[PDB]
């Protein structure tokens, strides 16, 4: 796989060169985070089953037709399928978030994922809206947990937000 | 490449579980090394060169023979390289620490090590003193954790050598 | 509301149970699937278990493993349950772990080491044999992959595991005690080199009346 | 496998012979019954579920222990099993009620079931008990259905029993 | 052995499920059939011996040159034997009516065929008419679905066999 | 989709071999019974409505709390869904009937229940009830063979909701 | 898989709606030719060695070049394949008429053989034709028999027919 | 089981390797973590009984109806198990917090926790809100990393139950 | 598998109990020692390769006949089995030290061990012997680090020592 660090040590490598003691202030300063990084995670976790339900709910208000005779989400069997799915992409999205890389998610999860969509007759539209709406539910967690020292994790926030969007956007 | 990060991502990702409090424990500890582990680096690092001479200088002390003609150890293209090679072992062991996993040494250092050895003729034993002559050396620069970390790394190669 | 709990009898617990058969994990399988995307190291683990599971679990000896059916993996091309078909028409399986056992001894193995299960039946153990003279071994080893079977449950992209002493479904009698035979303790293992040769655990004698007894 | 008719025509194999006259006239009146057979094995499928649920409550509030802690059936994991069990049993139970035929039960479900009940430490009385308390429940509904035709059953109930029983006691 | 109803339970048990409605439905299949079925084999149970007789005769009058010394048709030892194997044929033919399914063809006669034949060098086709000749006798004994019953499976052998 | 003439088929077909008497057979008991099924189909298709309106109502006397503000069966879009699902039930029912196996129902409404089921708190029960109460509805409008059949269905059900 | 029954359903199911009344009488009537779809399956089986026997025969007295040294019939080993390969397309054939739908036939059989051939350097063109002179034969049987109620038959022969010939298009 | 120090083991076994410097890095984590983990179950345990209470109880007035004659909330025998139920998850947990790991819990409760909930008609949503209530209570008793902890685990369940 | 913390639930469980304070307080000062445990294991892992290098030339000094022909070690093949076997063990024995139990150890490792070695025909004694010379040596590490903060370790060495001796009884 990948990670923030592999990741810099990759790059190093090939220069031929030991880490540049710029580079070693990004590693320094990412642990740091690690605390926060960590709760965020955590708090996603936590929450998943619902993040999950919730973002259905309102996915399935919004396209009815989904659900309807003839839709993508009928019968039960893909109702079953659209669910699972949404939750891999969610479980992917916490890795990256730990790693602190894109990689994981774009590798094992997203790549083809449009096509065999495509492929099936899935709308790829709907499927970016679900993880759009997972992606605010699960913001809304990360950004106003209980118990947790207060300060601020926006850094982590916004990383988070564009692990979501690679998401939608490959999908999309 | 294993990283203590990577490995119980990998772990969660087989079972197709979410990453739950056990994962989470682990990665914590990684970070919590890191402050050590990251200062033993920055020590290596500075001092490399230093270390590397020092190294090269001892094998040929240990093994006087290597330096005669007809052998190894003589002309410089081989002295060159034998330099190179030590930088390189070195340059790893700093990026493992700092990644904090053996990752960066299997992948490039350890893996196929015996087969490259074998068809070349290096004699894993050089290597060996290097590391020893170098490990000695950072017994002085280093202290408390930061060392301790330092030295498994530069073992686990000995091990790996061997 | 009364909450009368109480410790019990009998006290046997998740583990004891386990423990008194001997499994020690091994009837616990956690399957291995490669992916496009994969590290060298996970290609290495992957390789690492296919070799336990289709061999006795004997030592291999960095010479014994074949290192084109290893390169390959690396670059894609074959699949891994194709990787699995290398080895065994490998001559390592045949000249040993095939040879100085009995017809019958190798299939049961291969039952094994392809699938957990041990024979549920004498009759399917006598469609392998009526394979050995009506066509090459090569066929029926690949039979045993080509079966539905190790497709249905780790088809492709999957290392094979013991999921033998755990309930599979339409097992015929006997699964639990024909593999309590067929699999010693983890650390023992099936040994190409053995005193008293080799010859089958599972008594030639049954397969039909009664439950096999092995030594364990 | 096996099941009634092909039995018949071993035995007559055997012997080298065509088939006995009186020994069609077995067959030629199973037939007959055929009807009735049928919906016994109905009413069981249809109440499948029911039947176990019953015999496990019942089951359970006799032997007190097997769900208290350090017994057979805790903790959850074990319990499932457990259910499973009587389940399987039942299931075959009911494709020799089909096939007019002990064989099929014996070989796939009975044979060395002791056995493994012992290796595992499972007290064999106990799951004997259970299969009991199932055959009962079982009975319950062959014997009453609503909507057939009325008539006599008895002939096959008692075959059921049988069956039922042939699983009691190779499992004790 | 395959008939009617051992495979719905063979399909149930595979997929680990109860026998449900569309199981039973194909058993009443085989049941309401078996009343055509068992009249048939009453019928050919009764003629055997006679069908047997004219069978074994067709075939010399087809392969004159068999009664000839020196080849198999020849010397009474092989004529009891072409007897007896024909018999056979009918036998489990009968059988199969009863139980519902071409198992008992299957696995007495049809499985491993070829290589017997092949090593005692009978030929099919002599087995074959034998069968023909029956099936035109029997088509006058019969009439109506217990006829249509004894061909199917009577060709089901001559394809077997060719 | 599972039917009794789809597993004769793949049964015939996985052997490699053609479609003989067995399977016929089978297939015939169907074909026998499909004028019972095609009877029940025609006489659910007619009532379905009533039905529908009798089993959701039932559910609430059974349930009262469910029609209580804040809970699943209050307000008019939740009682909308309620029926809609019920209609589902019944329409893949008559389906089977027709079909001559329960293949509709697994692949409509039984494969995937639970996790749909889970994931919006749908408790079985419900469901159950639902048809229940149908069960005994029907349990007038039909009688003899064509009962049987609406009632093997019905229950199926019931047992996959359970 | 599908076929005529499931097929209809799976329409309606799109739709959303009950089968109308005017499509189960489509059904009803289906039903009650089944004795004669049968009877028509039945006499395929019963002659199937012979059919391809037949159909081959001919085959090789029309395009004797496939026999000879080069061609594609020889050696042995190719001959045997192109005879397996006939009966497969007539087992499937078969299958179909039964079902009462193409579907089984074109998903299992049909798909992806023309390539196959392509890739073998098989002539389609002859194959197409010995699939035509299977069919002729088979139905020579189907419409002839012997001890079967005399009635029409043809709404089947026609049916069957285009079986072959889907057939025959398709791999040519 | 799983926690942390198995894991590592289990991993480091397969690849048939030394536990190095990586896996150690990781089980260093789980005890530095253990101090916070070891004082929230002393806090559990203490307070186990009343918590135990004010979540059975809790449950009725979420659910009235369960306490009415002919429903599972009625009669003290149910009321018994519901109790001892809840109990035991609370114990588990204590378990897993000391263990560090989901292990303990994964074992007892989880596996299997659909089935066992189906065959009996458990309604997840019960147990959850046992849960619910409880997590309120201890967020008085607790705080900072200790609570945090009894968070996680108790979590795991209610992901788990729904 | 299982492990100090595992075990003591274990217990508590069958008691049917929540943990006793007296047992936490067992738990609470293993933890305490976790840094003294952890360079223990250190130590072993960092000096594997020489361990057993060394014990293998003492026992090959003391039992001369091994590696004579008709001896168990010769030729390479078995030598090299007898080397990898040794490793093995001492693998394990470092898992069970860093869990503080010896149950992984007996398990996976000695489990069936003794049964293999007499199938082998490989003499028990001696491989008994191997495991013990190992132990001194590897004890000598853990014993005498250098840069670590001086401090007892005896409780630990024992527990060493004890996994060592288990090992060598049950091969033996
Ligand atoms: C960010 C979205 C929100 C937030 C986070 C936050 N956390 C901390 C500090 C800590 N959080 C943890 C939590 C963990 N560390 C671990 O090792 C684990 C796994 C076992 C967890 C769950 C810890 C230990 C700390 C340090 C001590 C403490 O929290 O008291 C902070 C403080 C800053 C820092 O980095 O230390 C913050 C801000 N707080 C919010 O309110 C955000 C919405
Ligand atoms: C120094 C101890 C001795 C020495 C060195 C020497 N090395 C080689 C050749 C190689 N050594 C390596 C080592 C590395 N190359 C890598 O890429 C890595 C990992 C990043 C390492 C550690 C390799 C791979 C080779 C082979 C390729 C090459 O030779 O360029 C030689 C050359 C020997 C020859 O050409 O036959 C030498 C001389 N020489 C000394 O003076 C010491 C005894
Ligand atoms: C060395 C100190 C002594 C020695 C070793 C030795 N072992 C074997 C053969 C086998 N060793 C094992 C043991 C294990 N299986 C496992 O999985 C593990 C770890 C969990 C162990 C330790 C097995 C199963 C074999 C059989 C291998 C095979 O069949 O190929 C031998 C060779 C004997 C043989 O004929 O194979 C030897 C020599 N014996 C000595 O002489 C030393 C004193
Ligand atoms: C239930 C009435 C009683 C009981 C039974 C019980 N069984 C197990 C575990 C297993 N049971 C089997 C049995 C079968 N193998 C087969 O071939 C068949 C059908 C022919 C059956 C029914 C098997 C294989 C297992 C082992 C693996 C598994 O658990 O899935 C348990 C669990 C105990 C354990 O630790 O394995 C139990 C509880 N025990 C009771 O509580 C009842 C009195
Ligand atoms: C015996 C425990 C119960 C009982 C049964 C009973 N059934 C009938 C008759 C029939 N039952 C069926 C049912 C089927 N036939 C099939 O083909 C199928 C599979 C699709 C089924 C489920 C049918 C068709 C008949 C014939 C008509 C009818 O329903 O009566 C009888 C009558 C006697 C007989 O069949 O010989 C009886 C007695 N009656 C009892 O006493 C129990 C309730
Ligand atoms: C009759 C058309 C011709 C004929 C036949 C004949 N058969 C054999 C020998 C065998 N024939 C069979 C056939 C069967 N035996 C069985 O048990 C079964 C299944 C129930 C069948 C169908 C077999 C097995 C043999 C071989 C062993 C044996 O001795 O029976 C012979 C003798 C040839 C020889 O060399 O042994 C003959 C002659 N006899 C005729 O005259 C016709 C040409
Ligand atoms: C009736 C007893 C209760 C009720 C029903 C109800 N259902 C939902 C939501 C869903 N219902 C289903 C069920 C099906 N959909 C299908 O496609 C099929 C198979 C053909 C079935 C059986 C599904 C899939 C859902 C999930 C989402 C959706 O339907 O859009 C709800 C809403 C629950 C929610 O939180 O969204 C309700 C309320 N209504 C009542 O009043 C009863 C409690
Ligand atoms: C015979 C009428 C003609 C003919 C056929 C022929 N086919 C092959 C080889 C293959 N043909 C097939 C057949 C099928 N593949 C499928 O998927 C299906 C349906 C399930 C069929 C019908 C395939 C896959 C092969 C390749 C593998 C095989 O063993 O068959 C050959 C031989 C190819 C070769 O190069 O040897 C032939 C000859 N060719 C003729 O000559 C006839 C006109
Ligand atoms: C059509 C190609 C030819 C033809 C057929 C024909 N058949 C019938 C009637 C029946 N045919 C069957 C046969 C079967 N039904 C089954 O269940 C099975 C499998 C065991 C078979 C083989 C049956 C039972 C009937 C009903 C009774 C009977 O045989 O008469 C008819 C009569 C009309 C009808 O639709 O039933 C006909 C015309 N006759 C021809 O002329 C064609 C050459
Ligand atoms: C509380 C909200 C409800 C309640 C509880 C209740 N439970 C049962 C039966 C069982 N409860 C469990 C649960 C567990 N057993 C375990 O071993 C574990 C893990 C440690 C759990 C969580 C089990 C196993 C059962 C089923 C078997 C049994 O007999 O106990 C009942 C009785 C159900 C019955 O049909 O006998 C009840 C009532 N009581 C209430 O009032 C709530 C609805
Ligand atoms: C015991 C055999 C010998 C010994 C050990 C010893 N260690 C410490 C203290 C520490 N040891 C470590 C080491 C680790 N902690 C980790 O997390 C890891 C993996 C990354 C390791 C390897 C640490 C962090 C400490 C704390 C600081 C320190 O080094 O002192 C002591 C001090 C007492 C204590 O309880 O910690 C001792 C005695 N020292 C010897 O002389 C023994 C022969």
């Amino acid at each position: 796989m990948q990670d923030a660090f592999t990741k810099a040590i990759v790059a190093a490598d090939l220069r031929g060169s030991f880490l540049s003691e710029q580079e070693l202030n990004q590693l320094t300063n990412l642990v740091k985070e690690s605390n926060k990084r960590l709760d965020a995670v955590n708090a996603i976790t936590g929450n998943a089953a619902e993040i999950i339900s919730d973002a259905a709910h309102k996915l399935f208000a919004e396209q009815t037709d989904l659900i309807r005779p003839g839709g993508n989400a009928y019968p039960n069997r893909r109702m079953a399928a659209c669910l699972r799915d949404m939750e891999i992409i969610l479980r992917y999205v916490s890795y990256a978030l730990l790693a602190g890389d894109a990689s994981v998610l774009e590798d094992r999860c997203l790549n083809g994922l449009k096509e065999t969509y495509v492929a099936l007759g899935t709308p790829t539209r709907s499927v970016a809206r679900a993880v759009q709406l997972m992606k605010e539910t699960a913001i809304g967690y990360v950004n106003s947990p209980s118990g947790v020292t207060r300060g601020d994790c926006s850094a982590l926030v916004n990383e988070a937000a564009t692990y979501f969007d690679k998401a939608a956007a490959s999908i999309a | 490449m294993k990283t203590v990060i990577t490995e119980v991502i990998a772990s969660a990702d087989s079972q197709g579980r979410f990453l739950n409090n056990t994962e989470l424990q682990a990665a914590n500890g990684r970070f919590q090394r890191a402050t050590a582990s990251m200062e033993a680096a920055r020590a290596l690092t500075s001092n490399a060169d230093s270390l590397v001479k020092g190294a090269v200088q001892e094998v040929y002390n240990k093994f006087p023979y290597l330096t005669q003609p007809g052998q190894m150890g003589y002309g410089d293209t081989n002295q060159a390289k034998c330099a190179r090679d030590i930088s390189h072992y070195l340059r790893f062991i700093t990026y493992s620490l700092v990644a904090g996993g053996t990752g960066p040494l299997d992948d490039y250092i350890v893996a196929g090590l015996r087969e490259v050895n074998r068809t070349f003729n290096l004699s894993p034993s050089w290597y060996i003193e290097a590391l020893k002559h170098i490990k000695g050396k950072v017994g002085s620069q280093l202290s408390g954790q930061p060392l301790t970390e330092a030295n498994a790394y530069i073992d686990y190669c000995i091990n790996a050598l061997s | 509301y009364s909450a009368f709990v109480r410790p019990a009898d009998q006290a046997t617990a998740d583990g004891a149970a386990q423990t008194k058969l001997g499994i020690t994990a091994i009837a616990p399988d956690q399957g291995v699937e490669l992916r496009p995307n994969f590290t060298e190291a996970d290609v290495i683990t992957v390789i690492r278990a296919a070799y336990k599971q289709l061999f006795g679990n004997t030592y291999i000896l960095e010479s014994e493993r074949v290192i084109q059916a290893e390169s390959l993996l690396r670059n894609g091309s074959i699949s891994v349950r194709e990787f699995i078909r290398i080895l065994a028409k490998s001559d390592l399986y045949k000249e040993r772990f095939f040879r100085c056992t009995s017809n019958n001894r190798f299939i049961e193995l291969n039952l094994k080491h392809l699938l957990g299960r041990a024979p549920y039946n004498q009759g399917e153990i006598a469609e392998h044999l009526d394979r050995y003279c009506q066509s090459g071994y090569d066929a029926e080893i690949d039979s045993y992959i080509d079966s539905d079977e190790y497709r249905r449950v780790f088809g492709e992209n999957t290392v094979p595991y013991f999921r033998g002493f755990k309930y599979q479904v339409g097992q015929s009698a006997a699964a639990f005690e024909r593999m309590r035979a067929l699999y010693s303790g983890d650390a023992g293992s099936d040994t190409d080199r053995n005193q008293n040769g080799q010859r089958t655990e599972l008594t030639s004698g049954l397969a039909d009346p009664a439950q096999p007894v092995r030594a364990r």
